């Protein structure tokens, strides 16, 4: 898993059907650095430090073992200054 | 941002369950809660479309089997210049 | 009967001259007044519980007092909860194509008109 | 004393025979009446803790046969400091 | 007067009915109209012990048929002088 | 902390209830109590996660099979500063 | 005109139409309309007996089966004076 | 209030009930407990006819199952002078 | 304390008896012992509700099977202000 | 010797028998008689409890068939301090 | 106070979280846990009578399930000196 | 004295209970608990024959049904000199 | 050798000691709420 | 932090099992190992609630299989001060 910060939402309304209704997070290691977008599965605010899993995990976390996610957001850590 | 949604559930549980997902998914801002009586709470949002679908879909997804759950969660694109002044500005 | 102290634990004293679940199941129980006042488990001792002899304070001495009568009056529940199974129409469905991110398989969610979105 | 009881009634009626018949039956105060929303009434009283048992007890079976009758009865013996925020001060 | 009677219709028109025929009655003061939440209103009337008897009977004979009916006729001779907090004293 | 914590019972009393048993459990503040209608009340509870879930757990073991029940207990680790306008800050 | 004629129904709809039948039925003034709670809305009107027995036949006939209906039509001659407190004036 | 009230019972456990029931029940003053020998224990309260009848129909009921009962509960509305005199005054 | 828990006896064998273990059992004070005649005794301690309760339990549990035996066993948790004249405040 | 050792018969005759025969049997003091009521007498004995104990199986076989008989042969062999209150210290 | 309540448990964890429970319900001062070998934990409160009532009820519904659970509640409300030798006064 | 009482219990709420049986019942001075291990606790009273036994019958009748119960008791009415330098002198 | 009534009390004969019905959680949000795993308890015997 | 987090097992070898994992999982400090009796080893750790909880869980999932065993996981987010006593504060 890796730990990254949530830094903003992110719309795509033309997205597959099979990425359900789950919301998708923009999520960077550190500010200024490589953003990744995120299921989130959590439920995280912008400015979280976050969990997030690695490929076929991140389906199963997602929602289902077919589910189009390489990223998902699993926990927010407690308490983590990066 | 004019596009409205509403989640609607029976209980307020559900319905800040709803907010927050809803809020969190996507750029909308709560504009309201309403206690409707009977125990329907109703909890809307204002966004542009795509965020405002957004904030649905995963409210209503969030909300679902929280509480006695969702009973309605509804997009309106365009709002008629009459149905504002029944909508709420800003939460209270 | 010379009654008093050495009337009892028959059977259970030796040397004499002679010789010589704490709480109910959950499920089945449900108590009165909850709380402190519960009565699943048994505590014995000194306790505030009173008996079959002991008369007064609750059942025939609170419920005599003031006169009543009921009614079996109409009783309609109009409530989101009793609306839960209120009978709906049939559920709308979506025939669009192109990447609608048309999910068919979660909460209904809907358009104006009524249309699923 | 500081112990809670309180009868939980569906109407007022109930709520009224259940909180008189606490006074009397015990040393208790009624401290407040609620109205909870969709006819449940709350009749709150505080005291000993064992004059508080004795009153819901009798509370609770003066009001069953009242009206639509008793909701729930129930006794707490310290109150968390929090909790006494929410709980009514005197009677209105 | 010490004496409390309170009826509990279902819907307001049985209230009244209630009211007018235990006001009619005897000699008693309505003291209270309370909505109760979903759908209960209580009707109170204080007066001598004789009279609240006659107008409770009046009143529940007078209601039952009426809507939706009567749920309680409660009549109470003397109240605890703390439950007398939690009773209205004009109607409102 | 930012974490919130809510129940939803049927009635007051299981309201009560639960919130006595959180505050208690945890280091989790009340921060309010609301009638939504229908009679479910909610219990609102804010603190730090682990603090929040112990909380949530608890209050909603004690209330369970008090009156009529919990509706829902919900615990939501961070909320959103849209959210926040919809819930209380201090009992009252 | 003294007298009081009545009509409950369940939802707002019934009884607009209820009240619109009435005045236009008979010479009766409308006092008020009353959510009672629940979902029961009473409409009241006043006037002279024979008036007052029309309108609150016509209202009746004409709100039987819009929406969910009629719980009451109740004609009270002479309210008693302690009753009036509880009636509605003017409709407002 | 020159009603009278008095109820006998078999030993003074039951009379203790009955002087409590009857106190608590109406707006009674009790007068007196008098031993009678051969167990009988007599009870007497004052008060408004009406309010003597609560009163005395509640302890009676009380009493009755208590101990070795009653005996006899019975109402003089007006009670003539001479009779006051073997009236006990005040209570013990 | 305020209650009263009342054993009455044929004979004051079994008064004794209970006394002794209502007195052993809890934290009451006899206030008196009294001979109703016909061979009642009665005994009566005054404690807080739940003291009250366990000694009356015991007492008559002990007392059952003493010579005669138990009439009574009563508890009434706070009397009325005026049943307190009639109750002994120390035992002769 | 501080146990207590009782015996009630009916009847005086009876008594004085039982208590001559106790003090004869065994190391006990005689601390009272007392006249019950209805025709019970209680003789009351002290002493260390196997000379009570001795002197009431005395007292027993010895009144049981003279006059109208033994109600009760009792031994408390510790006895509370409230109860000596109720308990007379010296006979005569 | 000076009654006394003690829960034993197989194991520490359950007594552990007996005590917890029983200082959070009542106003219960906990004077000792001992080990009495073989797995046997008992927990020691003292408090007022109802304080120690409740407290003891609350402790066994929190510790029947934690563990190997409870093998007694039980309250000895008026404790002999003599035991006050054996029970220990304030807990290791 | 020197008569020699014990109970021996599964547990020490047993046999706490035990001993406040015993020393109330009797005069006899409890000189001992000891955690024999496995789970029993033997309780020792030290006194006259007769208060001896009295006691042990008391104390075994109050631990039976409490927690695991009574496992012995038992009366040893002189013991031997050499048995007592294996008995406890005081209840440490 | 003489018969002696033995009721072992120890860790291992409790092991199958007989229990309340273990708790149960109704709770809803993100909270590592496993159920297969083993038992944990919160204050006043909740799940956790 | 202030939470607790014990760890009862049959044997050491569970408990130290235990204790290695809850220490590695979280931030949390092993603060006793105490052996109750009979095998039952308890492992007891402090921390913020989310520690605790973290290293409880992992705890227990580690001893489950190792030797006889898991008894016990329980963690408390508040500790009442009286409970404090009980709990060892280093581990010796």
């Amino acid at each position: 898993m890796k730990i990254m910060q949530v830094e903003k939402t992110l719309v795509s309304t033309n997205r597959i059907a099979d990425m359900g209704h789950k919301p998708l997070l923009v999520v960077w290691e550190k500010p200024g650095a490589p953003r990744q977008v995120a299921v989130d599965a959590i439920g995280c605010i912008p400015g979280d430090w976050v969990l997030c899993v690695g490929s076929s995990a991140a389906r199963e976390a997602a929602g289902s073992k077919s589910y189009p996610s390489d990223l998902t957001i699993i926990g927010i850590i407690d308490q983590w200054n990066g | 941002g004019i596009a409205l949604g509403m989640i609607e559930t029976r209980g307020l549980v559900p319905a800040i369950e709803a907010a927050d997902a809803m809020t969190k998914a996507a750029e909308v801002r709560l504009v309201g809660r309403q206690f409707v009586g009977g125990g329907y709470v109703t909890v809307l949002v204002r966004g542009e479309t795509g965020a405002v679908n957004a904030a649905v879909r995963a409210g209503a997804d969030a909300c679902e089997r929280v509480g006695d759950g969702l009973v309605a969660a509804h997009i309106i694109a365009r709002v008629h210049s009459e149905v504002e002044n029944i909508l709420p500005k800003a939460p209270q | 009967r010379i009654t008093g102290p050495g009337m009892l634990a028959t059977g259970l004293i030796t040397g004499t001259p002679e010789f010589r679940l704490v709480c109910a199941p959950r499920s089945d129980q449900m108590d009165r007044v909850s709380g402190e006042g519960k009565e699943r488990c048994h505590i014995t001792g000194d306790d505030w519980s009173v008996n079959k002899h002991i008369t007064g304070t609750a059942g025939q001495w609170a419920s005599g007092r003031n006169p009543s009568m009921r009614g079996n009056a109409r009783v309609v529940e109009t409530s989101a909860f009793a609306n839960r199974n209120v009978p709906k129409p049939e559920k709308p469905g979506s025939k669009i194509t192109g990447s609608s991110g048309n999910d068919t398989q979660g909460s209904l969610i809907t358009y104006s008109g009524g249309a699923r979105g």
